[PDB]
Formats: structure tokens, C-alpha cells, sequence
């Protein structure tokens, strides 16, 4: 979700790398695109729009095992001086394009950085972000020029949580060299507990990996498995992308 | 009775206010996503007297309400005696924005 992002990177969601902190946990990657217009006059809305296409028709694994479609979320990075323009200079025909969507700013003192998500993929797979121009009369440090503006678009759940744990939406590899003892899959409350042993007759040693609900295996009973192979499928459906645009703040003369 | 929960103080903060609900047994109360959203509420088989989801698991509620002010319903059976039945803003769980209906008894 972009709100874990907040909690622990305030001051670094672009990582040095240019890389993006979703990064970091969507782990798989897909195209996430950016139209913004060539340049804008001081003092007027404009607005950068989003896409973060993807086959709807695929589904994916909840967090409880049913599988069910995508959501999506975003971050976008504006220089300083842009910011998320306000009610009253959002017209009309731009108010419903928005559809009822809420830009949080991705820190208070962050006005320039502008988040959103999770909202549905079906209705929001593109989205379409209002930017006030900042204006140099008005604000000494900006300029008239270029400028650069970077994006992250997320769609689907990610693999891993703040707390480093895996989540059901990811590969399963195997703790362990050996061969597989046994197997059973059970059925629980929302799905599936599957069960299984390995014996690493290398070391003389037996674990019991667990694998949680939805996920579906590769491997049999019987059959020598090697340490990180792979248990079960990729269930990862969706995944993450970043770009960025330029803009340039323009003389109202020339 | 179905009261109103203004999941984050509407002109205030992030917070579940009045946080001690004093309900009856059954009392169809709302979660209200006001502002900074969404806030859903997963029910508290862990804090309270009959920490018993299966009751009715409507209780515990979930799944990011992209309710732009606009409220969910949670109600109980008759057959609930003394129980703080605490409520979850899930994406918030933590930040002041955590309630416990308290059901008489
Ligand atoms: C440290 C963790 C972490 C980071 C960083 C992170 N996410 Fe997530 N995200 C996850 C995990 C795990 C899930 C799955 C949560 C669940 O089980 O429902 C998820 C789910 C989502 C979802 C909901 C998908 C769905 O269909 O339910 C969206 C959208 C999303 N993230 C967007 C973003 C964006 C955009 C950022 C940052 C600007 C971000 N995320 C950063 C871990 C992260
Ligand atoms: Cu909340």
C-alpha cells in the first residue's frame, strides 16, 4: 500500500538508484505509463495522468485464498512549489474526470509529493492527478525551466510486508536439499493448509516447510527437491512500474 | 441502534471518537469513511470478553472502504451479553483510530 511507503521512507521514496520504495516489495515489474503536457503558464491546473494498464481479466490470490481482481495505487514526484491544486481551481469538466478520488500529500511538509491508492484497477487504471503550477513572482527558488517528474504505479499485492514476512501472493521456495517424505493438502477455515516434510539425507536432518492457501504445488512425494527450488507456481498476477516526464514551467513572455 | 462512528473525527484527527460505545445487544452502527480513507474494521477475536468472530464475522469487517463519505453497517445478534466487541481501522490499526462497543450485558 503507499501508506506502509509513508510510515518508513518519508524522505526517501526515490531511492538513489532513481529506483521506487514499492519496488522494494511488489517485486515483479510492468509497464506504468505518463502523460503530462509539453509546458504550463504560472499559476494554472494542469493535469499529469497516469496509466497502469494490465489484462484485466486475470485474477489474483487474495490475502485469504479466494482469488479476486486487482487494486492499484501511486506515487507521483513534482518539483518543489507544485502541489495538489486545491477545490475551488479544479473546473468542472476536471472534477468528474477525478471521479471521487483523495490525494494525500505523502508527508505533511511533503506538498510536492502526491499519493493514492488502493482504489479499484477496473475503475482506476488510469488516473488523472490535478497540479497546481507553482509561480516564480510569487516564490523565488522555482524557476522558469525544465523540470523533471517522476512516477510509480502499483497494481495487484505485493510479495513482501513492512515486517519482512512473505505473503500469500509469492513463490514458496524450499528450505531445504531432500526428499519429500510426505504430503497432505487440508482444508482449514478460508483455504487450504498444505502440508509436507523433507528429509535432507545429506545432513541427516528432517523440516517441515508450511505453504499457506491459494498457491498450488510443482513438486510430488518421492521426488529429490534442492534447497530454494521451487515448491509451488508464481501466483503473481500484477506487479509494479515507474517512468518519468519532463515539464517546463514557461515566461507567460518570451 | 445504527449510530454513526466518523471514522477519523471529521474536523479533528484519525481517531474513533466517542471510543467506548456503550451499546445493546444488537445496535446496527455504522463505520463512516470521512476524510484521509479508507478505514475498514476487522473485529476484535483477541481484545474482548467473547473474543468469538464465528458469532457472526460480519463483526469483524475489512478491505480498504473507498467510501468517499459514505458509511458500512456491523450488527450483532441478540445474544450478546457483556462484550467489548472492539473494532479495527484496518490501514490506520494503530494511529488513534481503534473503537470497543461495549454490549451492556
Ligand atoms: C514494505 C511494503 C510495501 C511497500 C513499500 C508498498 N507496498 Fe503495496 N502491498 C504490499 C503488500 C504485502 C500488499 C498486500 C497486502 C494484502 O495482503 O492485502 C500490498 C498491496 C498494495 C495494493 C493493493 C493491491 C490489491 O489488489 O489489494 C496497492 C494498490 C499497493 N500495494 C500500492 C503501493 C504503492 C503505490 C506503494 C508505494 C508508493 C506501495 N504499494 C508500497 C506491500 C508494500
Ligand atoms: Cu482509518
Amino acid at each position: 500500500y503507499p501508506f506502509w511507503a509513508q510510515q518508513t521512507y518519508p524522505e526517501t521514496p526515490r531511492e538513489p538508484t532513481g529506483r521506487i520504495v514499492c519496488a522494494n516489495c511488489h517485486l515483479a515489474a510492468k509497464p506504468t505509463e505518463v502523460e503530462v503536457p509539453q509546458s504550463v503558464l504560472p499559476d494554472t491546473v494542469f493535469k499529469a495522468v497516469v496509466k497502469i494498464p494490465y489484462d484485466t481479466s486475470v485474477q489474483q490470490v487474495g490475502a485469504d485464498g479466494s482469488k479476486v481482481g486487482l487494486n492499484v495505487g501511486a506515487v507521483l514526484m513534482l518539483p518543489e512549489g507544485f502541489k495538489i491544486a486545491p477545490e475551488d481551481r479544479i473546473p468542472e469538466e476536471l472534477k468528474e474526470e477525478i471521479g471521487d478520488v483523495y490525494f494525500q500529500p505523502y508527508g505533511e511538509d511533503k506538498d510536492n509529493i502526491v499519493i493514492v491508492g488502493p482504489l479499484p484497477g477496473e475503475q482506476y487504471q488510469e488516473i488523472v492527478f490535478p497540479v497546481l503550477s507553482p509561480n516564480p513572482a510569487n516564490d523565488k527558488n522555482i524557476h522558469f525551466g525544465k523540470y523533471s517528474v517522476h512516477v510509480g504505479g502499483n497494481r495487484g499485492r505485493g510479495q513482501v510486508y513492512p515486517t519482512g514476512e512473505k505473503s500469500n501472493n509469492n513463490l514458496y521456495s524450499a528450505a531445504a536439499t531432500g526428499t519429500i517424505s510426505k504430503i497432505a493438502k487440508q482444508e482449514g477455515e478460508d483455504g487450504s493448509v498444505k502440508y509436507l516434510v523433507d528429509i535432507k539425507t545429506e545432513s541427516g536432518e528432517v523440516v517441515s516447510d508450511t505453504i499457506p492457501a491459494g498457491p498450488e504445488l510443482i513438486v510430488s512425494e518421492g521426488q529429490a527437491v534442492t534447497a530454494g527450488d521451487a515448491l509451488t507456481n508464481n501466483p503473481n498476477v500484477g506487479g509494479f512500474g515507474q517512468l518519468d516526464a519532463e515539464i517546463v514551467l514557461q515566461d507567460a513572455n518570451r | 441502534e445504527t449510530y454513526t462512528v466518523k471514522l477519523g473525527s471529521d474536523k479533528g484527527l484519525l481517531v474513533f471518537e466517542p471510543a467506548k460505545l456503550t451499546i445493546k445487544p444488537g445496535d446496527t452502527v455504522e463505520f463512516l469513511n470521512n476524510k484521509v480513507p479508507p478505514h475498514n474494521v476487522v473485529f476484535d477475536a483477541a481484545l474482548n470478553p467473547a473474543k468469538s468472530a464465528d458469532l457472526a464475522k460480519s463483526l469483524s469487517h475489512k478491505q480498504l472502504l473507498m467510501s468517499p463519505g459514505q458509511s458500512t453497517s456491523t450488527t450483532f445478534p441478540a445474544d450478546a451479553p457483556a462484550g467489548e466487541y472492539t473494532f479495527y481501522c484496518e490501514p490506520h490499526r494503530g494511529a488513534g483510530m481503534v473503537g470497543k462497543i461495549t454490549v451492556a450485558g
